[PDB]
């Protein structure tokens, strides 16, 4: 099963980091003030209201994906992670949905992420790294919460201060399970190294009636 | 983007020690490992140790153990190397090196090795000093001429060599300096030119000694 | 683990191509297994990792292979900057071993030097010594004898000698000569000689001259 996962990695920016593939508290945090800093706390967007309708930095919770498709092999490096909302890993295929074992190698080799929130679907989002270090995520569609001005809210999590109904099950689309909180799994200090000194704590999680028991890391 | 960036030259006395600094910048995982590797002037190239900055592991090579420290600041992510009880014969470029993962595919990945500028290190008894500058005077009618300069006992390389400021670098040779059993350096610089131009063209040798702030000019001509 | 290469020098022409070796007493693990270019006064610059991998910006002309202990590079068109010194290395190990190098110089017709002599200046003999330098200018290949003999006597152990790189523009090498004596003993001798052997020279070449003429 190790075996389906696609590890086209090449770290040509010179980054060094496919040593966290391997190695253990590695992680220069010098630069995340400066990148935290482009992420707003869920106060400074507008209040919405009315219906809901559905619409870079993957590091700020407020980040609005795409909805998850299927994604060639070739520009992923490790594990596929989707979130429902807890944690599950997702393998190669080939393009018709049939598990593969050659690591991602073949171009004929995907990883199908097409995401339905649950309870009538798979998962919230998905997050990977691609070929060249860079953390992508994907999930929803996010909210559309209605409001006016400039700092106008797309929810891609629970922003219920924002809207009553825009809960991690209406508008969660990947692991953060609020503006505070995302899901903790083993490489999220890879994928979102930054959260380093968020503290983990165990929750609870209801989807359409089902019990998830996960641990969240917080800050 | 990764680099290692060392400490700067340095030229001791013989007996005395010498510790280069290797500071990593530019990483967003850190590596692991850091190799300190040396090249000796016309010598090849000699792996000299390993220092783990985690644990603060060492290992030297045999030629080099009892007389090599390698020590870690993780904090400031530099790592030094120490050479005592310092011979002559460890004149050389020192480098540091470390290892990091460049690419994988089928699920093996492959290390690469990412190399400091280097630090030189001269070991000599000898004292900054100047050169003195003498002509190589011109011996034609309608041939080849050479003329130089000499450029001898000095301390320590470099020196730089142009003629007439610079407008003359065609058919110019400044060789290698040589070392005399002195300590002190010498080298010459000649260029070619048509006969024809002697006692016509003027030329001018213009020497620079940075390290005993030496300047010299001199004018060859054809001796009497 | 000794790391063997050969050729120990190959002469060739740009645009032609180069075969490199590097032959491992043990086999090397993860075939880590480096190639460098070393130029004169630069610091060696990696071409290959883990035996076949370019660096970046290494033209393709550039390209690695083997596994265990018998490891190649190769150099399909030889540009002009491409002429150096190859060394390899493993590093599969914590203990790093190199191998001892591969010369590629350009190859090139042979050309016989020119000879110039030069007395010791007379402001240096004022200083109680004498230099005097023998030129060897502008020639291929770059095996050059150089004696000197004094009143017909030849000298060693008082002369040192050095060498350009090969030349950019014509390829050819030059040699420099320097014979030092105290004033002294050049006042014991009369006949200052440079006596050049060089494959283009169908005899050995004497310059020389009479001190105080
Ligand atoms: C891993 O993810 C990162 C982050 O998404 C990704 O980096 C991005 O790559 C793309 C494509 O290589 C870059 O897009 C280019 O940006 C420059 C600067 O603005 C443009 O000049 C480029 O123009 C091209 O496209 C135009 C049409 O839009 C053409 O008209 C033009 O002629 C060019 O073809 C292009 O838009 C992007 O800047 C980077 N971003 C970052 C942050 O690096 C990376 O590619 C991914 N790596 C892998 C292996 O997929
Ligand atoms: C890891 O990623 C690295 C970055 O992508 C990879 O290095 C790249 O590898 C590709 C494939 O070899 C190179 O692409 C070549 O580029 C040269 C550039 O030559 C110049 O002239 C051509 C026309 O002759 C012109 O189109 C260009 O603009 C250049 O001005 C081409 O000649 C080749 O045809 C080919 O396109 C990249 O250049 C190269 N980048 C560097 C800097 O190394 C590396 O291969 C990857 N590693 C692994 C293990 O996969
Ligand atoms: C999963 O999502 C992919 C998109 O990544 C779907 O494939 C696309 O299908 C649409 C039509 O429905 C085409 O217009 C696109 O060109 C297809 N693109 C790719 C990348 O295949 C795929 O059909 C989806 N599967 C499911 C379950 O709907
Ligand atoms: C840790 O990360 C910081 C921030 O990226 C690095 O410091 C930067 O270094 C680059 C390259 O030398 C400069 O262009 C930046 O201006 C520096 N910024 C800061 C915030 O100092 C630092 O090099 C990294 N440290 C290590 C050990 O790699
Ligand atoms: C995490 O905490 C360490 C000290 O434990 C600190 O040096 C580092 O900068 C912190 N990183 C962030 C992003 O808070």
């Amino acid at each position: 099963h190790i075996n389906r996962t696609a590890l086209n990695c090449n770290d040509s920016l010179h980054t060094g980091f496919l040593a966290a593939l391997f190695y253990t508290h590695k992680f220069n945090a010098s630069g995340c003030p400066e990148r935290m800093a482009h992420c707003r706390p869920i106060d400074e967007f507008a209040q919405g209201w009315g219906p809901i309708t559905y619409a870079q930095r993957p590091y700020c919770w407020h980040y609005a994906p795409r909805q998850c498709g299927t994604i060639p092999a070739s520009q992923v490096c490790g594990p596929v992670y989707c979130f429902t909302p807890s944690p599950v890993v997702v393998g190669t295929t080939d393009r018709f949905g049939a598990p593969t074992y050659t690591w991602g190698e073949n171009e004929t080799d995907v990883l199908i992420l097409n995401n339905t929130r649950p309870p009538q679907g798979n998962w919230f989002g998905c997050t990977w790294m691609n070929s060249t270090g860079f953390t992508k995520t994907c999930g929803g569609p996010p909210c559309n919460i209605g409001g006016v001005g400039n700092n106008t809210l797309t929810c891609p999590t629970d922003c219920f201060r924002k809207h009553p109904e825009a809960t991690y099950t209406k508008c969660g689309s990947g692991p953060w399970l609020t503006p505070r909180c995302l899901v903790d799994y083993p490489y999220r200090l890879w994928h979102y190294p930054c959260t380093v000194n968020f503290t983990i704590f165990k929750v609870r999680m209801y989807v359409g009636g089902v019990e998830h028991r996960l641990n969240a890391a917080c800050n | 983007q990764v680099q290692l960036v060392q400490s700067g030259a340095e030229i001791k006395k013989p007996g005395a020690s010498v510790k280069v600094s290797c500071k990593a910048s530019g990483y967003t995982f850190i590596s692991n490992y850091f190799h300190w590797v040396r090249q000796a002037p016309g010598q090849g190239l000699e792996w000299m140790g390993i220092i783990n900055p985690s644990s603060g592991s060492t290992t030297y090579g045999q030629k080099f153990q009892g007389r090599v420290t390698l020590t870690s600041d993780t904090s400031a992510s530099i790592v030094y190397l120490e050479l005592s009880r310092l011979r002559s014969e460890d004149t050389a470029v020192y480098y540091c090196v470390s290892p990091r993962i460049a690419h994988c595919r089928g699920g093996r990945c492959y290390e690469t090795l990412d190399w400091g500028q280097g630090t030189l290190v001269t070991v000599s008894s000898a004292s900054t000093k100047g050169p003195s500058v003498f002509p190589l005077a011109p011996s034609t009618s309608g041939g080849t001429a050479a003329l130089g300069c000499l450029v001898k006992d000095y301390f320590p390389e470099p020196v730089t060599v142009s003629w007439n400021s610079g407008a003359l670098t065609s058919g110019v040779h400044t060789f290698p300096a040589v070392l005399q059993s002195s300590g002190l350096y010498s080298l010459s610089s000649v260029v070619t030119v048509p006969s024809s131009s002697l006692g016509t063209q003027t030329y001018i040798c213009n020497v620079n000694h940075k390290p005993s702030n030496t300047k010299v000019d001199k004018r060859v001509e054809p001796k009497s | 683990i000794v790391l063997t290469q050969s050729p120990v020098s190959l002469s060739l022409s740009p645009g032609e191509r180069a075969t490199l070796s590097c032959r491992a007493s043990q086999s090397v693990s993860s075939n880590y297994l480096a190639w460098y270019q070393l130029k004169p006064g630069r610091a060696p610059r990696l071409l290959i990792y883990g035996a076949s991998s370019r660096a970046p910006g290494i033209p393709d002309r550039f390209s690695g292979s083997g596994s265990g202990t018998d490891f190649t590079l190769t150099i399909s068109r030889l540009e002009p900057e491409d002429f150096a010194v190859y060394y390899c290395q493993q590093y599969g190990i914590s203990s790093w071993t190199f191998g001892q190098g591969t010369k590629v110089e350009i190859k090139r017709t042979v050309a016989a030097p020119s000879v110039f002599i030069f007395p010791p200046s007379d402001e240096q003999l004022k200083s109680g010594t004498a230099s005097v330098v023998c030129l060897l200018n502008n020639f291929y290949p770059r095996e050059a004898k150089v004696q000197w003999k004094v009143d017909n006597a030849l000298q060693s152990g008082n002369s040192q000698e050095s060498v350009t790189e090969q030349d950019s523009k014509d390829s050819t090498y030059s040699l420099s000569s320097t014979l030092t004596l105290s004033k002294a003993d050049y006042e014991k001798h009369k006949v200052y000689a440079c006596e050049v052997t060089h494959q283009g020279l169908s005899s050995p070449v004497t310059k020389s001259f009479n001190r105080g003429e």
